[PDB]
DNA sequence: ATTCCCCCCCTTCGGTGCTTTGCACCGAAGGGGGGG
């Protein structure tokens, strides 16, 4: 293709380098110097304004670095099979080198400059262009969409039930079928594209809401679960309280026990079957954004919820498993790769996280090739477990 | 002139040259930047323009700190908002503590830099500029600039890149030679004995005069110890250039901004600097002028800073074959000290923190914020993180890191046991006390006038109510938490209805620049057990009909 | 009386978001230090 003009009435990305590990260093380096042979990447002057941050990651534990670009602001500026969710298993396979036999655009290359700094500022930044399609930006699975279908109709049309997806640099490849026989039919598509060049999304399960279940209830607990209603009243409607707030009228020492009247039971029944029901009227807009929320609830349990309206759950889920920082890093790669499967957009994350820490060690456990966009939160949202 | 291809600038699109007008100037200064200009236009860097340049732009003179030298200058800010922009390859400073022991150094300087990268063609008809045509009447002779002008905006940059592509096949023919390039400054190591470095050395110097950059004999330092980047450079150790602080009697503003900027400068190298009372003074006064007495506080960090100044403190430079440490200590009032070193009692560099991010913190907060920043500028010295020594138990951070509701990390560390030590003054319940008071707390304000109450009922036949004035719900309420705790014995449990007060006390600050928080905080460390417990609003719970209907 | 680029700290002020239209957090700009 050619004309990839950006979004009419705004520039490029400026974004900053952030400092490097002397061991990643290493790896841009050796790994820049061989893209720079075979006329990948191009040395570039400080006359072109533009810059994206660069790194590099360990994916698959292959032991071979890996380069990556955080094209998450040149994607911005640039301008899905429903039944892959169903599927028993999708197999998630690498086609980024691909696009690097396919020329960019000569007047879009300035927008992919990117700088390799160095240990102690020992010399200026060395900066590179990009000369063919990059990996990580938008428009690389939109130019070369047109080449893989070639590649996929001797495919496709020999096993009809495959059902495959394509997502920046990563093939989703879903099957109904067995353990191994899902395994043969991938090697089989994956010797197929060299001729030209693990989820179980059955098995995701929502997570409800659970009422606390006690035979002795104390003005403390009724308390906290007086609380629970009143705030799951918006998510869940139909839900009220008045025979449970009838039991705790007056001053009380917060460890009375209260005997359940009869009559106020059947409430706190009544209210257990509303909230043991997925609640209707969520549809996916495909226009607006999903917004990922993420809390930590100790114990190594993490829970989030994916919406794009306030109460408004398009899904609910809870990630187990010293590390802090890994455990939620293991948790956005595992709800981004969820969200692709079932929606095609990755998330926009609301990390429980302060945002120094957040950029110090994010990518010391990355091993994904695409990036979400996140913000972090800084109001304490512990007021009580409402999502346990 | 250096045969060094240009690099193409141009103007922001739909921009145009500037046209500004020289401003008058007096009859000394003209006559140093005739002979100046005359001097640049025999050698090349400037060249005579005739009456088709419409672009012009102001110029004057210096001192130079010489007095009798006067250096010329030009105004280029319309020249530089009009030009395009460039991205800095300059990522950061060099520091002498990232530097490994060398057998031979030399530190070179390359003279009369920016006057010897040539200016793309295209361009430098913007850089005309005309001398104040004389006293007056005859116009002044107007020149264009054919090299890099000192004053653009774009200057820096391309030097930089033009030094790094003159610098590349050297670095690529000589790969056991390390250079650290600074805009024109050169720092060359190298394990060779000196005949060969020299050698070597004279190798470079003929390389960058074939690309016609030259390098003075008054700015080549061939003996230790090397003037490098502010810093004394020793064969085996680095200090900083010496430090002269003000000995004023009578202190402004300015003179105390100017004593705080220095003593951050000492601060990483010269252990236990503190600038914490003296930038107090620097709260509420906004003329410089302004003479500010010195407090009693003020005057003791003071003492105290000129006394760690006196003696001699030297660093080390960096072994690539031993694991880097740091440790830190806790100086009070949300100040804390760093050493970083490989061998005990030999720092490579030390430095501190004393930064006040939020209203309500505590000391396990920053003790976390102290690390991370320890651990970002690590990584751009050394390029790993080290590792920490810090004053808090391991204990402490695992209740910490597991009761808290944010995610946090410390890489690997030790405890060391020199005090103070790091601590959390007070914990609360996670369930309620049984046989302790139950405090229904609730504070409401008016908003129009700015009024309220705030107060309490409890368990047994106790209430209180009193009336604030200047106040908000969010201080009524901490208020009706803060007698909750005032009138209460050491265990109690407090119902509250209000979510702000909660977030705040839950997190366990012990300072905040709040008041009333502080009050608070000092009487839950006097508590032996306290429990909180949050309410729906308006939910006719008994810290609703009785609590609400009240205060 | 008049320039340029880079890194840092400390204070002030405006913007943003949630909620409790006040309060907490963040980024940019002023001052200062240092380098060329």
């Amino acid at each position: 293709t050619v004309p990839v003009k950006l979004k009419p009435g705004m520039d490029g990305p400026k974004v900053k380098q952030w400092p490097l590990t002397e061991e990643k260093i290493k790896a841009l380096v050796e790994i820049c110097t061989e893209m720079e042979k075979e006329g990948k990447i191009s040395k570039i002057g400080p006359e072109n304004p533009y810059n994206t941050p660069v790194f590099a990651i360990k994916k698959k534990d292959s032991t071979k670095w890996r380069k990556l670009v955080d094209f998450r602001e040149l994607n911005k500026r640039t301008q899905h099979p429903a039944g892959l969710k169903k599927k028993k298993s999708v197999t998630v396979l690498d086609v980024g080198d691909a696009y690097f036999s396919v020329p960019l655009d000569e007047d879009f290359r300035k927008y992919t400059a990117f700088t390799i700094p160095s240990i102690n500022n020992e010399t200026p930044g060395i900066r590179y262009q990009y000369n063919v399609l990059p990996q990580g930006w938008k428009g690389s699975p939109a130019i070369f969409q047109s080449s893989m279908t070639k590649i996929l109709e001797p495919f496709k049309k020999q096993n009809p039930d495959i059902v495959i997806y394509q997502y920046m640099d990563d093939l989703y490849v879903g099957s109904d079928l067995e353990i191994g026989q899902h395994r043969t039919k991938i090697e089989e598509l994956r010797q197929h594209l060299l001729r030209w060049g693990e989820l179980h999304p059955d098995k995701w399960t929502v997570q409800p809401i659970v009422l606390p279940e006690k035979d002795s209830w104390t003005v403390n607990d009724i308390q906290k679960l007086v609380g629970k209603l009143n705030w799951a009243s918006q998510i869940y409607p139909g839900i009220k309280v008045r025979q449970l707030c009838k039991l705790l009228r007056g001053t009380k020492a917060l460890t009375e026990v209260i005997p359940l009247t009869e009559e106020a039971e059947l409430e706190l029944a009544e209210n257990r079957e509303i909230l043991k029901e997925p609640v209707h009227g969520v549809y996916y807009d495909p226009s607006k954004d999903l917004i990922a929320e993420i809390q930590k609830q100790g114990q190594g349990q993490w829970t989030y919820q994916i919406y794009q309206e306030p109460f408004k759950n398009l899904k609910t889920g809870k990630y187990a498993r010293t590390n802090d920082v890994k455990q939620l890093t293991e948790a956005v790669q595992k709800i981004t790769t969820e969200s692709i499967v079932i929606w095609g957009k990755t998330p926009k994350f609301k990390l429980p996280i302060q945002k120094e820490t957040w950029e110090t060690w994010w990518t010391e456990y990355w091993q994904a090739t695409w990036i979400p966009e996140w913000e972090f939160v800084n109001t304490p949202p512990l007021v009580k477990l409402w999502y346990q | 002139i250096s045969p060094i291809e240009t690099v193409p600038v141009k103007l922001k699109p739909g921009m145009d040259g500037p046209k500004v007008k020289q401003w008058p100037l007096t009859e000394e200064k003209i006559k140093a930047l005739v002979e100046i200009c005359t001097e640049m236009e025999k050698e090349g860097k400037i060249s005579k323009i005739g009456p088709e340049n419409p672009y012009n732009t102001p110029v004057f003179a210096i001192k130079k700190k010489d007095s009798t030298k006067w250096r010329k200058l030009v105004d280029f800010r319309e020249l530089n908002k009009r030009t395009q922009d460039f991205w800095e390859v300059q990522l950061g400073i060099p520091h002498p503590a990232g530097l490994k022991k060398k057998k031979s150094v030399t530190v070179l300087d390359v003279g009369d830099a920016y006057f010897s990268v040539p200016l793309d063609e295209d361009f430098r008809k913007y850089t005309a500029f005309t001398i104040p045509s004389i006293n007056n009447e005859t116009p002044g002779i107007r020149y264009q600039y054919n090299v890099l002008p000192q004053g653009w905006k774009g200057s820096p940059a391309i030097f930089q890149s033009s030094m790094t592509k003159i610098l590349e096949p050297f670095k690529k023919q000589n790969p056991d030679i390390v250079i650290y390039q600074y805009m024109d400054d050169l720092y060359v190591g190298s394990d060779l004995e000196i005949g060969q470095h020299r050698t070597k050395i004279e190798e470079l110097r003929q390389h960058l005069l074939r690309w016609g950059l030259t390098t003075p004999d008054k700015k080549h330092q061939k003996e230790p110890p090397f003037l490098w980047m502010g810093y004394e450079l020793h064969p085996d150790k680095w200090t900083v250039q010496p430090i002269v602080l003000p000995e004023k009697d009578s202190w402004t503003v300015n003179d105390i901004q100017k004593l705080v900027g220095k003593l951050n400068w000492a601060s990483q190298i010269y252990p236990g600097i503190k600038v914490r009372q003296l930038s107090k003074l620097l709260r509420g006064t906004k003329a410089l002028t302004e003479v500010i007495p010195l407090t009693e506080e003020a005057e003791l960090e003071l003492a105290e800073n000129r006394e760690i100044l006196k003696e001699p403190v030297h660093g080390v430079y960096y072994d690539p074959s031993k694991d880097l440490i740091a440790e830190i200590q806790k100086q009070g009032q949300g100040q804390w000290t760093y050493q970083i070193y490989q061998e005990p009692f030999k720092n490579l560099k030390t430095g501190k923190y004393a930064r006040m991010r939020g209203a309500h913190t505590n000391d396990v907060k920053q003790l976390t914020e102290a690390v991370q920043k320890i651990t970002t500028e690590s990584i751009v010295i050394w390029g790993k993180t080290p590792k920490f020594k810090l004053p808090i138990q391991k204990e402490t951070w695992e209740t910490w890191w597991t009761e808290y509701w944010q995610a946090t990390w410390i890489p690997e560390w030790e405890f060391v046991n020199t005090p103070p030590l790091v601590k959390l003054w007070y914990q609360l319940e996670k369930e309620p006390i049984v046989g302790a008071e139950t405090f229904y707390v609730d504070g409401a304000a008016n908003r129009e006038t700015k009024l309220g109450k705030a107060g309490y009922v409890t368990n047994k036949g106790r209430q209180k109510v009193v009336p604030l004035t200047n106040t908000t719900n969010q201080k009524t309420e901490l208020q009706a938490i803060y007698l909750a705790l005032q009138d209460s014995g050491l265990e109690v449990n407090i119902v509250t209805n209000s979510q702000y007060a909660l977030g705040i006390i839950q997190a366990q600050p012990d300072k905040s620049e709040s008041e009333l928080v502080n009050q608070i905080i000092e009487q839950l460390i006097k508590k032996e057990k306290v429990y909180l417990a949050w309410v729906p609003a308006h939910k006719g719970i008994g810290g609703n009909e009785q609590v609400d209907k009240l205060v």
